[PDB]
């Protein structure tokens, strides 16, 4: 029997029930998992009288089914009646609030998250508020460390009565004597603090926030400075000095360099979120020490600041600031012994050029530039040459041919392959601003000597930069200087070294015109059809297949066609395979 | 500072060089910089030599003006913040630990304590003031060392001091169960956790007959939950230790052990799981037959399960348990219970496992349960096909179903 | 019309595969099932004909192997040969091992896949991919597929009649490769006898058959090696299986190679790969190569516990 409309039906909730808490692990987590077609088969009405008082009162089996459910709960609010009826879901997710595991606990608070905002506030102080208490008042950590936060998403939504009370339960929650809650809730401070009111957040957020910044285990103050960025983004510049700023002080150079660390990777961020006059003040000796710090992985960070902080200076000092004092320890850090701090500060150090100047760059950052070319390890060098174009745009062309081009030049073969394919792909560049002259006389010979690379990474880089010199250049001086070595190539007794000729054409065909690619390129892939290797053969039906479209009919009918319809008939079937989708792709069969 | 041998001075200056000397052990070397300062720290060590061994036997040198001096002088030579670690993860049997290099000096200072605690006019009513909940707390921060000869003289330490200070026991046991519930449900990132079970060993052994249920819940709700993380091959012995140990002195808290240890089963880490049931034959080696009844039908289920695993480690460890003879006993008094769980699982593994020697075993334990309560295998292999089809047809009775309400959803 | 259809098939696998995206596991059943039909054609001498890229260990290392196919080329451009060990250790052995199974599927002549001693039963339970497959599938299904279709990858390759690939060593239950290919392969390796040997053994300084550490196999000195070269006509033995600092390692007056394509073998020997392109008329190359540069770190997340299924 069915029902006139009603989602009600006459189905055995047994044979429903006999599955959720019944057979093994694997057919019930299948189950729970699919608890939402179980619930349009009930009804809302059985859903919320039948399926839901079920779930409450049945504590059961590992996590991974109660993990299960509190996801799917999550998105059960139109399952049992809307908005008017949510409040049925808070018991069952409040149980699986106090679970042990981490995961189930989780994704407990993130279903409470969701459905935080379907409850009117008068739900929210009826039935949400108080399990927000209940929760963050139990026995066992795991409650409180996931209560921490529920906070956020019902205290704007509720009365200024349980403003207080919700505040000071949060304070209770921050001076908790288990230091796994204390975590949670110095992660939650900001996330709690955004939602405040202002008197509220410099009366009572600041006091917590200190007492955080000074607790005797590192591990939570890192936390509480990661926090800071979110607290400051609200007190005026008046306030901060007397609010944030004593905690900042004491951060800058404390005892464990973990939150220094912290410090020093959010420290361009507070730049931004607390002033500009102040860091005029107070960061530029705090950046200073962060940088000659006596841990390696601090002196990183910072270096990894430089370029963003310098740049995000006050417009007026900048040029007096990181002339006279960033700039030296930046001469100290690219002789740093740790690789890691030297790589991070050649990852930025290019980016000063256009805040310098040409002849501050020319006189003070070249030599620098040049040190760091000239490094022993490889990632520092690449990320020197990562930012050459903007050196280029701040120094002159010329000026760059006169102090770095030799490094480029010489860097062009380095051991690590990854080097030369940054040369390689820095060559488009400097072509097309040095001139075809300057171009085959200094630059031709490494771009055609890539195309016998070792790796074939470096040969399909080479392939590629021909076809970029070519929309540099002219398809006329392609045909002039790069056509002629590409089709020598032809004859090279490694089939690697002969295949990197059609790669070429292919390439090249896009740009040559059908002059050029019918006169030149197509003899070469019409005699290569016969080549010993299958490879070879295969790939020169592909190249047919790409080169087709340049090329008029009568050429495709009286040259291609019989080399493809012969290819059709090879020993290999990989070749016959190409050459008759060639046929198909190119309407000739 | 040169200051002279307390052997090549007179009696009544013998006390202030003494405390003089500490003063100058106060120094810190630095010893990543091998050429550095290198006759000083020969200085340093060959006075940390003469500063032990001194305040060994009695003599009464350890007047109380010597206490602040011995802790101040070992809180600035051990208490610091350790450097990062390159690893995240460590292989025992093939990755290798990073030393500290300051061993030279730390070595001898932590020999200099852990003998000054075992000192025999050692005095913990005055010593308390000093060695307070401050000095353990960065003490235990020290356990994280990457250095395991730290590590271990770390243990001795804390051993000393939980030992002569009982006013810190619930201090300790405190913070060693927030260090292990961070390890579990936060960061799994602490290398003194096989040291901290060795603690633990000695002060479970060291128990009431009437068992707090502060100890009951540190068992049930930190030491169980502890068998999760990945790192387990780092310390399994120390917690299958705890584990006996706990169930050695209260048997009756084998159900919450039992319960737990199948909760947390391994289902993705294999080695983990031939670590579950080398554990487990230790649980069932000191079980009780009352207790062993109490949960034998689920545990059997779960090495029913292990038994008919494709896992070759999993299934020899697991019927390795029938070459036991006092658990085999325990097999014999509830077999009517068990022999059904156990049936369909070895038939099974009679016929579709890949090992031969696998397939020898079960071939032995169902002659085991042959020999031993034969008409509860007659009757099972009777009603076998039979059973397998009552199941089969379940099977396809709940696909038909679910078929049904995906229909009905559409 | 089928086999144009399962063509698009298999490049639309290869396509998800290269970027680390595993298989499902029908997918990865039919894979297996059409691969065990390519190679029961196969003979334990699986007769290679140059130019080809010979390459050792891989042990599961995904983006190590995307390295490698940087280096070496791109299949089926680049003609490939390896010397078993696919899974285990790595991080990343399921997608490995079926990028290369739907690589030979798709490209039958292109490469060609031996068995190493990881691709056993045994083996692949202790070290791991075991593990590795109940973590990315839920179940054993994928492992039993993947431990049955290894029964079928052939023993040894000979590469234009003159260079020996295996991955293992010698065997003194050996003499000519006729008794290599009078063997049946269509087992789970044994735990001696010539089959374990072949996948076991390891080249050593010490003159004449010694003991193996590892248990299995046995090791052969310079002797054995150019007894068994001048007895089967070959000029070289290709072999695997063992970890080279340099990436690869001559041995026994060049009469055998060594080649370990991992490179920082398990992300701490800190180790040189290496490859062996051997061109149209087999002559030697050797690309060695360090390990890709590894993403960016994101946010560390909460593991799944392993009593999660
Ligand atoms: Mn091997
Ligand atoms: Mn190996």
């Amino acid at each position: 029997m069915a029902a006139a409309d009603g989602d009600d039906s006459l189905y055995p909730i047994a044979v429903l029930i006999d599955e959720l808490r019944n057979e093994d692990v694997q057919l019930r987590l299948n189950s729970i998992k699919k608890l939402s077609t179980i619930a349009l088969a009930l009804g809302v009405e059985r859903t919320r009288s039948e399926l839901l008082p079920f779930l409450t009162d049945t504590i059961y089996d590992e996590d991974e089914v109660l993990l299960a459910l509190a996801e799917q709960l999550g998105t059960f609010t139109t399952l049992v009646g809307g908005p008017e009826y949510v409040h049925c879901l808070l018991p069952p997710l409040e149980s699986l609030a106090t679970v042990e595991e981490t995961v189930v606990r989780d994704k407990a608070v993130e279903s409470l998250r969701a459905i935080s905002h379907e409850h009117s506030p008068s739900d929210l102080e009826a039935h949400f508020v108080p399990l927000v208490k209940r929760l963050a008042g139990g026995d066992w950590f795991t409650s409180r460390t996931s209560a921490c936060g529920l906070f956020s998403v019902c205290y704007p939504r509720v009365s200024s009565a349980v403003k207080a009370e919700l505040r000071q339960y949060f304070r209770n929650l921050c001076s908790d004597d288990t230091p796994m809650v204390r975590r949670a809730a110095a992660s939650k401070l900001g996330e709690f603090a955004k939602v405040l009111e202002l008197d509220n957040v410099k009366s009572e957020i600041i006091p917590m926030f200190s007492n955080l910044a000074s607790d005797e285990q590192d591990s939570v103050r890192l936390l509480a400075v990661e926090a800071c960025v979110n607290i400051a983004q609200l007190l005026p510049q008046e306030d901060l000095e007397a609010l944030v700023m004593p905690t900042l002080r004491q951060a800058a150079e404390d005892k464990s360099w973990r939150v220094r660390y912290m410090v020093a990777d959010k420290f361009t961020e507070l730049q931004k979120a607390v002033g500009p006059e102040i860091t005029k003040t107070d960061l530029v000796p705090a950046f200073q020490n962060l940088m000659k710090d006596c841990e390696a992985e601090v002196r990183a960070a910072a270096s990894h600041k430089v370029k963003e902080f310098c740049e995000n200076l006050s417009a007026d000092c900048r040029e007096n600031v990181i002339m006279s004092q960033i700039l030296p320890c930046i001469k100290e850090l690219v002789s740093d012994a740790n690789q890691h701090v030297k790589s991070a500060l050649a990852s930025v150090i290019m980016g000063l050029s256009p805040i310098l100047g040409k002849d501050n760059t020319i006189e003070h950052l070249l030599p620098l530039f040049l040190a760091q070319l000239k490094d022993e390890c490889p990632e520092v060098r690449l990320n020197i040459i990562s930012n050459l174009d903007c050196v280029n745009e701040v120094i002159g062309i010329r000026q760059l041919s006169q102090s770095l081009l030799p490094a480029i030049v010489e860097l062009a073969e380095d051991a690590k392959w990854r080097v030369r394919l940054a040369i390689i792909e820095y060559m488009p560049l400097l072509a097309g601003q040095l001139g075809v002259e300057f171009f085959d006389e200094k630059l031709n010979s490494l771009c055609m000597a890539w195309l016998v690379d070792h790796v074939y990474a470096i040969r399909e880089a080479a392939t590629s930069n021909l076809k970029k010199l070519v929309e540099k250049f002219g398809k006329e001086w392609a045909h002039a200087t790069i056509i002629p070595k590409v089709l020598a190539m032809s004859g090279d007794p490694n089939y690697l070294h002969r295949m990197t000729t059609l790669f070429c054409i292919n390439v090249l065909s896009e740009v040559c015109g059908q002059d050029i690619t019918t006169k030149h390129m197509l003899p070469t892939v019409l005699r290569m059809a016969g080549d010993p290797v299958a490879n070879v053969r295969f790939n020169v039906a592909k190249s047919l297949q790409k080169i087709g479209p340049i090329l008029d009919n009568s050429t495709l009918q009286s040259e291609v066609k019989p080399i493809l319809e012969k290819l059709t008939q090879d020993q290999d079937v990989d070749v016959k395979y190409f050459a008759q989708e060639a046929l198909t792709v190119l309407s000739l069969a | 500072t040169p200051l002279p041998l307390l052997k090549d001075v007179p009696s009544s200056e013998q006390p202030e060089l003494f405390l003089k000397k500490l003063q100058q052990c106060c120094v810190i070397f630095d010893f990543m910089d091998t050429l550095s300062d290198l006759k000083m720290k020969e200085y340093k060590r060959s006075t940390l030599n003469e500063l032990v061994d001194y305040i060994t036997i009695s003599r009464g040198c350890l007047t109380e003006q010597t206490y602040p001096e011995v802790v101040r002088m070992v809180s600035c030579n051990i208490f610091r913040t350790l450097p990062p670690s390159d690893s995240n993860e460590f292989d025992p049997e093939e990755d290798e630990p990073t030393l500290e290099a300051s061993w030279p000096h730390l070595q001898l200072v932590y020999e200099f304590f852990i003998r000054f605690l075992e000192s025999q006019e050692f005095q913990p009513s005055i010593a308390k003031k000093y060695i307070d909940q401050k000095f353990v707390l960065q003490l235990l921060e020290l356990f994280d060392s990457e250095d395991p000869r730290e590590r271990d003289y770390l243990k001795t330490v804390l051993h000393r001091i939980y030992g002569k200070f009982l006013g810190l026991r619930a201090f300790i046991r405190k913070q060693i169960n927030n260090i292990f519930l961070r390890f579990v449900y936060e960061t799994e990132h602490f290398n003194g956790v096989a040291e901290l079970l060795e603690i633990l060993g000695s002060i479970i052994n060291g128990f009431a007959l009437p068992l707090k249920a502060e100890h009951k819940q540190f068992l049930v709700k930190v030491l169980i939950p502890l068998h999760t993380v990945r790192s387990l091959s780092l310390f399994h012995a120390q917690l299958a230790y705890c584990i006996v140990q706990f169930l050695e002195k209260d048997p009756s808290l084998t159900e919450p052990v039992i319960r737990g240890l199948m909760k947390f089963w391994p289902k993705t880490c294999s080695q983990k799981e031939v670590m579950f049931l080398g554990e487990l034959e230790e649980i069932l080696d000191v079980i009780e037959p009352s207790q062993f009844v109490k949960i034998q039908e689920p545990l059997f289920k779960q090495i029913a399960k292990c038994v008919s695993s494709p896992h070759f480690q999993v299934a020899e460890r697991a019927l390795y348990y029938w070459n036991n003879e006092y658990i085999m006993s325990l097999i014999e008094e509830n077999s009517n219970v068990i022999l059904p769980i156990m049936f369909s699982s070895l038939y099974r593994i009679s016929k579709e496992h890949w090992n031969p020697a696998i397939v020898a075993l079960v071939y032995n334990v169902l002659k085991a349960f042959m020999e031993m309560n034969s008409t509860m295998f007659d009757e099972l292999t009777a009603t076998y096909k039979s059973d397998r089809q009552r199941e089969k047809k379940k099977e396809k009775e709940r696909e038909e179903l679910w078929k049904k309400l995906e229909d009905l959803e559409l | 019309m089928d086999e144009k259809v399962f063509t698009k098939e298999l490049d639309q696998w290869i396509e998800q595969l290269n970027e680390c995206k595993q298989l499902s596991e029908s997918q990865v059943k039919s894979l297996c099932e059409k691969a065990k039909e390519i190679l029961t054609k196969e003979s334990n001498v699986q007769e290679v004909r140059c130019p080809v890229t010979v390459c050792g260990d891989v042990h599961g290392q995904f983006h190590d192997l995307m390295e490698l196919f940087r280096i070496g080329g791109k299949s089926p451009d680049t003609n490939y040969l390896f010397m078993g060990d696919y899974v285990d250790r790595g991080y990343y052995s399921v997608e490995t091992v079926t990028l290369l199974v739907a690589l030979k599927v798709r490209y039958r002549e292109r490469i060609t896949i031996l068995r190493g001693n990881h691709e056993s039963r045994q083996i692949t339970q202790v070290y791991g991919f075991y593990d590795e497959c109940l973590r990315k599938y839920g179940n054993a299904n994928v492992w039993k597929y993947f431990t049955d279709l290894f029964d079928y990858l052939p023993l040894t390759a000979l590469v234009d009649g003159q260079i020996f690939c295996l991955h293992g060593g010698l065997s003194p239950s050996i003499d000519t490769l006729d008794h290599i290919r009078a063997l049946d392969r269509l087992q789970e390796v044994p735990h001696e006898g010539p089959m374990c040997d072949l996948l076991w053994s390891d080249p050593d300084d010490r003159g004449g058959w010694g003991i193996s550490p590892r248990g299995a196999g046995y090791t052969f000195g310079q002797d054995i090696s150019e007894t068994f070269n001048h007895a089967n006509g070959l000029t070289l033995v290709s072999r695997a299986h063992q970890l080279v600092m340099e990436g690869y390692n001559w041995c026994h007056d060049r009469n055998v190679v060594t080649i370990f394509s991992a490179p920082n073998y398990c992300y701490r020997c800190g180790n040189q790969a290496a490859i062996m392109e051997l061109d149209d008329t087999l002559k030697y190359s050797f690309l060695q190569f360090d390990p890709a540069p590894r993403r960016g770190e994101p946010h560390v997340t909460r593991r799944t516990p392993d009593y999660f299924l």
